């Protein structure tokens, strides 16, 4: 799967006019530093640069707000610019480049412009090429300030359809939609075939034109039965394909949950089993020595311990290309944010992961560290290896 | 609850630099071959230069990292 290899700034929020470069990790990035470094403001860029429209998500008042404002040092911005290079030499974009470069501007009269690989694209085509790779503008994979508050206010029906995208099923609605065009055609078919035989009832000639009319009818019957049988397959190996996924994404989310909350456990719920597709998907969780709750009701780390359950319960299943996290940690003290940045740890193999955090505990585990620090209201980063500090210190305690 | 912590490397990078006036390698400050203290380490130098009491140097991504008070 495709990765991001590196991000650049430029004039975006508290990074200045000279271009920031921040490099990641493979696996396992933290984003660190005091609040009020602009550690944050990553998140923020990552949603920007994927092509994020609501100011209030990316933490600005207006969409010009994002304009680095000038410092001590600096004057402002021109424009805001946030370039993403992906790592693509597995083809996850079709594009047949070792490198995928996605790159926004903004401007103080508020618009925007694209740029793919040097070329300019509308945002249309920048959001295209994002749902051939499976990376999502701001999916569930994002979860960044507010999010773990949404997905817990989140519909049971917009929770489903979240599994629905999983699923794949997407290609049984398409299969469906060009079965009814069949199906409408033949009907229509039908009924003129139909109009021609009642008028019909010079032997020779009516007796021909009515047994070639027959005969055509028969062959729309026929038709049309065949269409119906295939509408009713495709409408039951999508109620397949969902319940496969569905119950190994529940299986997991039960898993993971009892793992990060030790003593608890939790349930997956649709609304109609029978079928699932009129229904939402719910969620019930009972912490250690807690009653049964409903997600709808969960506060504090009891909410974000079962938000990040069924977030790795889908990335256990069908991995994303990269999961961005910030504030998870708001409300888990240090024994539990140790068992979500392990859990993070074992899944990094498979996903990408970046975290913002400052929390040293979420920090331990990661493969690379990118520390944030605001020098005369311009942020910076310095960046550690962990493998590479580990070699280094063992050898100097010789 | 961590402010005595950040001010206690603070007090042992100035003493450091006073005695030998160039700049602090990041390797000579982490007490401990554990990566939750190498980053611990890393995190409140990055607090001490949020404050402006540090200012760290690389030249290089991933490189040598120094440390020099202000």
């Amino acid at each position: 799967m495709p990765y991001i290899e590196k991000l650049e700034l430029k004039g975006f929020k508290s990074y200045g006019n000279k271009k920031v470069v921040i490099p990641f990790s493979k696996g396992f990035t933290a984003i660190v530093g005091a609040n009020g470094s602009g550690k944050s403001n990553i998140g923020d860029a990552i949603l920007f640069v994927l092509g994020g429209l609501s100011a209030k998500a990316m933490r600005a008042s207006r969409i010009s707000d994002l304009i680095f404002a000038g410092s001590k040092n600096e004057p402002p911005a021109k424009y805001a610019e946030v370039a993403i290079y992906f790592n693509n030499e597995d083809r996850g974009f079709p594009i047949d480049e070792d490198e995928v470069v996605i790159r926004r501007r903004v401007y103080p009269d508020g618009r925007s412009s694209y740029w793919l690989n040097g070329r300019r694209a509308t945002r249309s085509e920048i959001l295209d090429i994002l749902t051939a790779a499976m990376i999502s503008p701001d999916g569930y994979n994002i979860v960044l300030q507010g999010d773990i508050t949404k997905f817990i206010k989140m519909s049971p029906l917009e929770r489903r359809l979240l599994i629905d995208d999983i699923s794949g099923i997407a290609e049984y609605d398409s299969k469906k939609e060009k079965a009814l065009e069949e199906l409408k055609q033949a009907e229509e078919n039908l009924a003129r075939v139909d109009l021609l035989i009642k008028e019909v009832k010079d032997f020779e000639i009516v007796e021909r034109r009515y047994l070639e009319l027959k005969s055509k009818r028969e062959k729309l019957e026929a038709e049309k039965e065949s269409i119906i049988e295939f509408i009713n397959e495709i409408e039951k190996e999508k109620k397949n394909v969902f319940m496969r996924t569905f119950e190994a994404i529940s299986r997991n989310f039960s898993e993971i949950f009892a793992k990060l909350s030790p003593g608890g456990s939790a349930r997956l719920i649709l609304e109609n089993p029978e079928d699932p597709f009129s229904g939402g998907l719910e969620i019930e969780a009972k912490p250690a020595g807690k009653d049964v709750k409903r997600i709808e009701a969960m506060s504090g780390g009891e909410k974000a311990l079962t938000a990040l359950a069924f977030v790795f319960a889908i990335q256990k299943f069908k991995p994303a290309p990269f999961y961005l996290f910030d504030e998870i940690d708001a409300h888990l003290d240090d024994a539990n944010v140790k068992r979500v940045a392990d859990l993070i740890k074992e899944s990094s193999k498979e996903s990408q992961f970046i975290v913002i955090t400052l929390r040293d505990v979420m920090m331990a585990n990661a493969d690379k560290i990118i520390g944030v620090s605001m020098r005369d209201g311009v942020s910076k980063v310095v960046s550690l290896s962990l493998e590479k500090a580990m070699k280094i210190l063992e050898e100097i305690r010789k | 609850d961590i402010e005595k912590y950040v001010e206690e490397l603070y007090k042992v990078v100035k003493k450091i630099y006073e005695k030998t006036g160039t700049p602090i390698k990041f390797w000579d400050l982490v007490p401990d071959v554990e990566p939750k203290i190498i980053a611990r380490t890393f995190l409140y130098l990055l607090f001490l230069e949020n404050m402006g009491r540090v200012e760290i140097i690389q030249e290089e991504p991933f490189g040598e990292i120094l440390v020099v008070p202000m």
